[PDB]
RNA sequence: UGGAGCCGCCGCAGGUGCAGAUCUUGGUGGUAGUAGCAAAUAUUCAAACGAGAACUUUGAAGGCCGAAGUGGAGAAGGGUU
RNA sequence: CCUCUGGCAUGUUGGAACAAUGUAGGUAAGGGAAGUCGGCAAGCCGGAUCCGUAACUUCGGGAUAAGGAUUGGCUCUAAGG
RNA sequence: GAAUGGAUGAACGAGAUUCCCACUGUCCCUACCUACUAUCCAGCGAAACCACAGCCAAGGGAACGGGCUUGGCGGAAUCAG
RNA sequence: UGUUCACCCACUAAUAGGGAACGUGAGCUGGGUUUAGACCGUCGUGAGACAGGUUAGUUUUACCCUACUGAUGAUGUGUUGU
């Protein structure tokens, strides 16, 4: 399929998308801001730091009620989290483009993160039952991610 | 309308934003009026909290009721270990302040003041102040030095002496020594700065700055209490049992009118940890630390002319959450800011003091030394040793 | 792996509550592949499955 | 809807 | 971009031009990763399975319902649970 | 209220903290309703045995009126078939 | 004001008052403790409301302005209240 | 006394007077006014009436913006600490 934003060297870029993916497109978002630019090796270094909790995600733009902590210092900001399922997401995406470098034959740790997406996919809807007999909405808000690495070194 | 039945104000605004204080180490936001003519002194000191106490005393104000009976009295016993000058820094008059001019620093300092100035000494290679002490051995230094030295002898006005604590004597946990600028209150700048470029490098003991029956103002941060409630804060009225939406609470914060809520309105946050300077704490007792001649001289310390055992101030068990006063220390009337263990600004005062409660002489009668750690009943263990006999314990 | 139908079967074999079923946790594959009940009653009889003694309420 | 108030109740009452 | 029809002029005809109607139907935001997932005392250790276990199962312990029961059976109602 | 038989996994989640406000419990020196529209709320009282029981009365009641004392553990005695 | 019933009245009342005894955090005057919250985190995740928006003083003005006039002034993004 | 108001006792230095949407109900309370239930008086043939008396009667929502309270931070100074 058609990516936004098409490599400047496809020769040497691997890509990869998951579509329709059962993660919060907020937080999936915030740790998609984090990782970009990142090499290859770092990236996964810094999710599974994130999935511990020995390093946090900065909550930049979707930071209403979003809790301050110690570890944003290190990005500049205040607001910060360590959102699991997103890292556990887009570990998995970075694995698979990895998984594609190395079908193509490129450097494996050569690899940036040079491109890297999330877009908002159809919600789901299930219900939540209110109270003087009225029925709300409980929604996902699931997201499309998709990323291209790139050889730089 | 008019509020129906009148009453003061809770609270004082002349103390807000009551919010958490920004130091630790409490500001002397004033020294006293160096009058030239008196010799050079110290204005202030840092000791530390260690603990409460009684005393007993015969008081001699004429007229009162307690004219010559024995009265007893709290005191705080504040350690003060001598502190070591490690610096000088001139100041100079403007029309926009008082500028600080130049900073002539001592040649060695202590592993107890460097600490001071990393945030992580365990990281650090610990190189400040290196190529600095390199001035002070050769011929373009030292001459430089002097200069620096002559140009605050010309310019300078206010001359504040760097002094520090001596961290490594006291039974706290930190090592990490609290710097303070202290101000040379004297004669002539000159003399005034020859005075501290003497001292440089040397001890002081709290007797130098300090003397006996003299007012002195404690400069301190509170004991923190947190995020606390209206009522804690403010000590608003509680409203009723019947109070819907709770009831430690202000219920009309403001008038409709002018339409915000003012700064005098009473709103919870911060209580405690703020800075604040008490004034006029008469120090009973300058007591001189344990020593060696041949063996300890524990006594010393709360020993009285009349009493003549050989306690410190030293309470069995320690004074709590804190240590051994194994130091001088100082002994004024009455609480004074801040936790145990907590630093403390001394300073002299800024007042003319001449009233006969503030000259009255102290001679104490009797320091209770029995255990706060629980109720006490003995005062030292040889009497408890004594009371009790044998125990199955031998 | 999975012996809620083992127990069930097993009580009902004792006829005892399923408190009182004690299916052996180190022979747990053979109770798994017990499905019928006699082949429980085997087990019984094998000392895999057992009824534990009543929890004793003394009147003394 | 919210319930919001009861019926008898007629939130700005002014008799 | 798309992939099969469409327009100019002269006449005739009309269910012919929207920002509003607490308008109708459909969709989407900010609010917000916020409120919230607090009634009824309680969980812990090891193992098994398993890609994966705070929650499954087994064993061990600690707890509750305390025979007007959180037990054992029906009526009505459900309709394959 | 505690237990066996039988039954459950704390009622749609977990973890870390222990701030203010709350919801639900408790306790408070001296005073004792001064609080408030109003003793609202909570507190006192409480079982049993033994005494003792007013006004009034439709003579039945009032009446557990009020007001008092005792109560455990242990070792015996006497009395009831 | 006399079966539109008048006067009475023991017993009874989750009925309306007043006083006394007791008792108490109702109060003087507030304080400390416990549990569940709120708090921070993982997972999950609504709603009302919404012309645009959101610092003030005064003026005039449909005679009480966030916006206008004249002044004061104005510093990202946020957290708990 | 629901009261505003009023009056009385007591203390006191004094027990001055007002304003802020007759300040202040997403601050409370709800005693009183002011629904529906009922009683009494007067009025009405009556249904009903009464600034005439009585008793019983649901007091919702803040997570938005501001304001205030406290809490991280912000631009600058080359970075950092004092
Ligand atoms: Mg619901
Ligand atoms: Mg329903
Ligand atoms: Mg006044
Ligand atoms: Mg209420
Ligand atoms: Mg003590
Ligand atoms: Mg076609
Ligand atoms: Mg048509
Ligand atoms: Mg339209
Ligand atoms: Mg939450
Ligand atoms: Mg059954
Ligand atoms: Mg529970
Ligand atoms: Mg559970
Ligand atoms: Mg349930
Ligand atoms: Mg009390
Ligand atoms: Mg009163
Ligand atoms: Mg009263
Ligand atoms: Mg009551
Ligand atoms: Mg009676
Ligand atoms: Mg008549
Ligand atoms: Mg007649
Ligand atoms: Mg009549
Ligand atoms: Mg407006
Ligand atoms: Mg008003
Ligand atoms: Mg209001
Ligand atoms: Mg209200
Ligand atoms: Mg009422
Ligand atoms: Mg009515
Ligand atoms: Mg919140």
């Amino acid at each position: 399929v058609r990516y936004s934003l098409d490599p400047e060297n496809p020769t040497k870029s691997c890509k990869s998308r998951g579509s329709n993916l059962r993660v919060h497109f907020k937080n999936t978002r915030e740790t998609a801001q984090a990782i970009k630019g990142m090499h290859i090796r770092k990236a996964t270094k810094y999710l599974k730091d994130v999935t511990l909790q020995k390093q946090c995600v900065p909550f930049r733009r979707y930071n209403g009620g979003v809790g301050r902590c110690a570890q944003a210092k290190q990005w500049g900001w205040t607001q910060g989290r360590w959102p699991k399922k997103s890292a556990e997401f887009l570990l998995h995406m970075l694995k698979n483009a990895e998984s594609n470098a190395e079908l193509k034959g490129l450097d494996v740790d050569s690899l940036v993160i040079e491109h890297i997406q999330v877009n908002k996919a159809p919600k789901m809807r299930r219900r939540t039952y209110r109270a003087h007999g009225r029925i709300n909405p409980y929604m996902s808000s699931p997201c499309h991610i998709e990323m291209i690495l790139t050889e730089k070194e | 309308s008019h509020r129906k039945f009148s009453a003061p104000r809770h609270g004082s605004l002349g103390f807000l934003p009551r919010k958490r204080s920004s130091r630790h180490r409490g500001k002397v936001k004033s020294f006293p009026k160096d009058d030239p003519s008196k010799p050079v002194h110290l204005t202030a000191f840092l000791g530390y909290k260690a603990g409460m106490t009684h005393i007993v005393r015969e008081v001699d104000r004429p007229g009162s009721k307690v004219n010559k009976k024995e009265v007893v009295e709290a005191v705080t016993i504040v350690e003060t270990p001598p502190m070591v000058v490690v610096g000088i820094v001139g100041y100079v008059e403007t029309p926009r302040g008082l500028r600080t001019f130049k900073t002539v620093f001592a040649e060695h300092i202590s592993d107890e003041c460097k600490r001071r100035f990393y945030k992580n000494w365990h990281k650090s290679k610990k190189k400040a102040f290196t190529k600095y002490c390199k001035k002070w051995q050769d011929d373009a230094g030292k001459r430089q030095l002097d200069k620096d030295f002559s140009s605050m002898k010309k310019y300078c006005q206010v001359i504040r002496v760097l002094a520090h604590t001596q961290m490594r004597l006291l039974p706290l946990r930190q090592k990490k020594a609290h710097l303070m600028e202290i101000q040379v209150n004297g004669g002539t700048v000159a003399e005034k700065l020859d005075w501290a470029r003497e001292r440089l490098e040397q001890q002081v003991p709290v007797s130098q700055v300090f003397g006996q029956d003299e007012m002195i103002d404690v400069i301190g941060v509170t004991k923190g209490k947190g995020y606390k409630g209206v009522t804690s804060r403010w000590h608003t009225k509680k409203l009723p049992r019947k109070t819907h939406r709770g009831l430690r609470k202000v219920a009309c914060i403001g008038a409709w009118h002018p339409a915000r809520v003012a700064f005098s309105v009473a709103r919870a946050g911060q209580k405690g940890y703020h800075h604040r300077t008490e004034i006029n704490k008469k120090i009973y007792k300058i007591g001189q630390g344990y020593l060696i001649k041949d063996g300890k001289l524990i006594k010393n310390n709360a020993s009285t002319d009349y009493d003549l055992s050989d306690k410190s101030i030293n309470p069995l068990g320690g004074f709590v959450h804190y240590g051994e006063v194994t130091n001088d220390f100082v002994m004024l009337k009455g609480c004074v800011v801040g936790t145990k263990k907590r630093v403390l600004t001394l300073r002299k005062s800024l007042l003319v003091q001449t009233k006969r409660r503030a000259l009255e002489k102290i001679d104490l009668k009797f320091i209770d030394t029995t255990s706060k750690f629980g109720h006490g009943r003995f005062q030292t263990v040889e009497e408890k040793k004594a009371f009790m006999g044998p125990l199955k314990k031998d | 792996s999975m012996l809620r139908l083992q127990k069930r079967l097993a009580s009902s074999v004792l006829r005892c509550g399923k408190k009182k079923v004690w299916l052996d946790p180190n022979e747990t594959n053979e109770i798994a592949n017990a499905n019928s009940r006699q082949q429980i009653r085997k087990l019984i009889k094998d000392g895999l499955i057992i009824r534990k003694p009543v929890t004793v309420h003394s009147r003394a | 809807g919210m319930w919001r108030f009861y019926t008898e109740d007629s939130p700005g009452l002014k008799v």
